[PDB]
RNA sequence: AUCAACUUAGAACUGGUACGGACAAGGGGAAUCUGACUGUCUAAUUAAAACAUAGCAUUGCGAUGGCCAGAAAGUGGUGUUGACGCAAUGUGAUU
RNA sequence: GGACAUGGGUUAGUCGAUCCUAAGAGAUAGGGAAGCUCCGUAUGAAAGGCACGAUUUUUCGUGCCUAUCGAAAGGGAAUCCGGUUAAUAUUCCGGAACCAGAAGGUGGAAUCAACACGGCAACGUAAAUGAAGUUGGAGACGUCGGCGGGAGCCCUGGGAAGAGUUCUCUUUUCUUUUUAACAAACCACACCCUGAAAUCGGUUUAUCCGGAGCUAGGGUAUGGUGUUUGGAAGAGUUCAGCGGCUGAAUCCGGUGCGCUCUCGACGGCCCUUGAAAAUCCAACGGAAGUG
């Protein structure tokens, strides 16, 4: 059997996303569903972050704090490899500026 | 050998003329070829748009500015060498 | 690992185990096996090899567990200086949480017959509680302290490590870090 | 041999990423529970806050309080540095059993805290106690 | 929309002031379903033994409004 | 061992030699004139050999500028532009 | 009769508008124009905030840095099932949920080592303070081409209920055999660890990958239109009886270059590279702090 849109929006668009259900009354019916969420992406490398669900922007507000982040420095904003590069590059350049200062001070 | 002479241009068929398609052939094999990445050495550099050359090597991910069809042009290479020798002299 | 003596064999009943395993116990009425992990206590039915119940201890670290002979009550002794009484028909959350111990709790033991149980910790003090259970639903189990056994030395930050109950009467076997076994009658 | 007891290193992976730690004991040969070349370290989780000559004594103590942590870390996750910290009073306190029984772990954390407090007051290892910005 | 596997906590939610009514369901496969209408959720409890179901029913406080199969 | 899917080859036998059995469903070739091609237009008599096009070439202009607009303005476009660009044209693929 | 006459009829926190911005319209500042009005849209504008302090000569000091309109097909908070009416329904009724905001209360956790622990790690946990300032992410994006997964329909093997045909034949022909939002548990391409690889190996329909650490062994993450229950059989459907009521049945499986929508991993194309903003989250930093 055939179905119709539940809303007054024809013209399947990105917001007119639908699903077929069979009801307890043995009816084939559309179900208007929302778009899919996105996993937050890394700030430096652009890879999606690991440990966070894939939700719409406002649906992120219902989660608990630990469910949206990762327990690490920059966790939930940068990937683990990106953070590791941040740490080692930070330390190495700091040792350089120390060794350059010791060179130029004498 | 499916095509003895036309090569990648076989998609264009019989249209556009022989010479006007041969120069495209040389440019198009350059444009779609894979180039060795100067930073990681992996043969993973491919053109993205005109002038943009992106490396898909896991851990490199470097983008490059280059020629429209080839990563390095003769004019850019000449400019790099002359500027290098000028800086060394200065 | 589960070892069958009659067949003289050993096996691992878990296809995949989540979390580090701290302690194990056998149910006294129904053929269940209790796994005390870092934070959770999971009940597994051996005959059909499935997960029966999960207990959320709400505690960073679980040290030891004991089971009432009725099979519907569990005590969780934790490294968080806490005792958690779980009643299997009460809730998934601990029915009672007790924080009398001043140091990390090592072991908890239930008397097999009498409604008495004890918690031994590294502070050197043994807490003796009376845990009364009725099968009637209206009557929640009565958990009350009874005695605070003291005057046990602590060696290398280790106090009362193990406590055991007499099978018949209310006698306590407490082992210390100094090699002393105390008889609390 | 550059991972020796008393050597300051940086944790690059885990919850304590980017924290400065001191090599407490190296087991590079491996172990049954840790088949890799691990090394147990003691470090700082909450670095003491910056202090000012204008600050009163109560806040000077209040900011100078430091929260330590003890952790066994893989060699690949540690970044050794040239700095060295003199681990007085901190030679024998860590053992496989000290991790097995957290009561010894809790005692180790307290002793590590009081040593770090005193060393910070003494004004030694300024680089060790300042947070690393990245 | 809330399945309860613990008898006591089903009783406690029944004693809780949010509870308004309880319902009894007797299925053909001979299991008893105790459903408890609350303010926000409907807590249902499935029991496979008749006498445990009966002792549970009398364990409900008298003030609660209990209804048979609908 | 049992279980599940339609795609090809070959054998006979058979029928008013019938056989994509209705439906559906290219006429083909040898040449001239012409526009290279796909595309566009006179809605309501002209669909073309016209227009467009890629390609070719020419011209103006380095910004206090070329080209265009406005009654004027402390105004607007090309222009989030810079000669591998914008503007103005003529021819019209290739050989 | 869509005619004619008299009446009746459209119920929403969840569907739209409203909110957001697009191309673009457009006041103000200013400058033109005899003028009607024109140009203009952060411009040649004094274009508005925020925090400290015994209260400061009881006449206020000290620091800190953009209108509006414009989309019922774009972006976007949250609702499903069964039923009901002569005509309304995701709107009413019965049942079952959800989102946003507000306030205190119960319970639990952290806390005098003020701001939790575990795992080597990727990360996990029922909680786990964070001002100003900065920054990141989601919203947020073309097109075509196969390949893999899911749901609904289609096809199909038995069971059971009726009904069709029956001169003959057909353990058969047909109809029915249903399970919503939502809550809960469970469910492996990227990544981590061990390890060191040339007799080079892994692997795809499609040749990409590896000493920048392959294969392999063990992990972590993502978790629905999947599964098991709750919803929930009491509903819907079919059938057999009674005078509104009472009985049954709604069951067990297979399949695929199948269609429709979606989803995942990829591939190709471009002198073509394929919106914004509102909104929401997170991070670096460390103001501040019996209760």
């Amino acid at each position: 059997q055939r179905v119709t849109y539940r809303r007054r929006l024809a013209y399947n668009t990105r917001s007119n996303r639908t699903r077929i259900i069979k009801t307890p009354g043995n009816n084939i019916r559309y179900l208007h569903i929302k778009k899919l969420g996105t996993i937050p992406r890394c700030g430096d490398t652009g890879v999606p972050l690991q440990g966070i669900p894939a939700l719409r922007p406002r649906e992120f507000a219902r989660l608990s704090h630990n469910k949206k982040t990762v327990q690490r420095a920059y966790g939930g904003c940068l990937s683990a490899n990106a953070v590791k590069d941040r740490i080692v590059r930070a330390f190495l350049i700091e040792e350089q500026k120390i060794v350059k200062q010791k060179l130029k001070q004498l | 050998k499916r095509t003895k002479k036309v090569g990648v241009t076989g998609k264009y068929g019989v249209r556009y003329g022989a010479s006007l398609r041969r120069d495209v052939r040389k440019i198009e094999v350059q444009q779609h070829s894979r180039y060795q990445c100067p930073f990681c050495g992996r043969n993973t550099v491919k053109r993205t748009a005109a002038g943009i050359w992106c490396c898909n090597g896991k851990g490199c991910k470097k983008v490059l500015a280059g020629g429209a069809w080839t990563v390095t042009t003769a004019a850019a290479t000449s400019a790099r060498s002359t500027i290098r020798r000028l800086r060394e002299m200065v | 690992l589960i070892h069958q003596l009659s067949r003289g064999a050993s096996q691992s009943p878990f296809s995949k185990s989540k979390g580090s395993v701290q302690a194990v116990t056998f149910h006294p009425t129904m053929p269940y096996l209790l796994v005390a992990t870092q934070r959770y206590v999971r009940i597994y039915n051996l005959v059909k090899q499935e997960l029966v119940k999960t207990l959320l201890t709400g505690v960073k670290w679980v040290s030891s567990l004991s089971v009432h002979s009725s099979g519907d009550h569990v005590i969780i002794g934790s490294y968080d200086k806490r005792l958690c009484w779980f009643d299997l028909d009460f809730s998934s959350k601990p029915y009672k949480n007790l924080r009398y111990h001043s140091r990390a709790l090592r072991d908890v033991s239930y008397h097999p017959s009498l409604p008495l149980f004890c918690s031994g910790s590294d502070d050197g003090d043994v807490q003796v509680f009376h845990g009364r259970v009725y099968s009637d639903l209206l009557a929640n189990p009565l958990i009350v302290p009874l005695k605070i056994l003291r005057n046990h030395k602590v060696v290398d930050n280790v106090g009362v490590l193990s406590t055991c109950w007499h099978p018949k009467e209310a006698w306590l076997f407490s082992a210390g870090a100094g090699g002393e076994i105390r008889m609390w009658t | 041999k550059i991972l020796k007891p008393g050597k300051v290193a940086l944790i690059t992976r885990g919850r304590f990423a980017g924290k400065k730690v001191v090599i407490l004991q190296a087991i590079d040969q491996g172990s049954k529970s840790h088949p890799f070349g691990h090394a147990v370290v003691a470090g700082v989780e909450r670095y003491p806050l910056k202090v000012t000559k204008s600050m009163g004594a109560k806040r000077i103590a209040r900011r100078s309080r430091v929260k330590p942590f003890i952790k066994v870390v893989n060699y690949n996750h540690l970044m050794p540095t040239r700095y060295a910290l003199e681990l007085d009073n901190l030679k024998g306190l860590i053992t496989a059993d000290t991790f097995k029984e957290p009561t010894q772990r809790s005692a180790a954390r307290k002793t590590v805290k009081k040593t770090f407090e005193e060393k910070y007051q003494s004004g030694k290892s300024a680089w060790f106690f300042t947070p690393l910005r990245f | 929309p809330r399945q309860i596997s613990d008898i006591k906590q089903f009783l406690e939610i029944a004693r809780r002031k949010d509870a308004t009514s309880a319902r009894i369901k007797k299925n053909t496969n001979k299991d008893v379903k105790f459903k408890l209408r609350c303010s926000k959720y409907l807590y249902t409890l499935v029991v496979a033994d008749a006498k445990k179901a009966e002792k549970l029913r009398q364990s409900l406080p008298p003030d609660l409004t209990v209804t048979e199969v609908g």
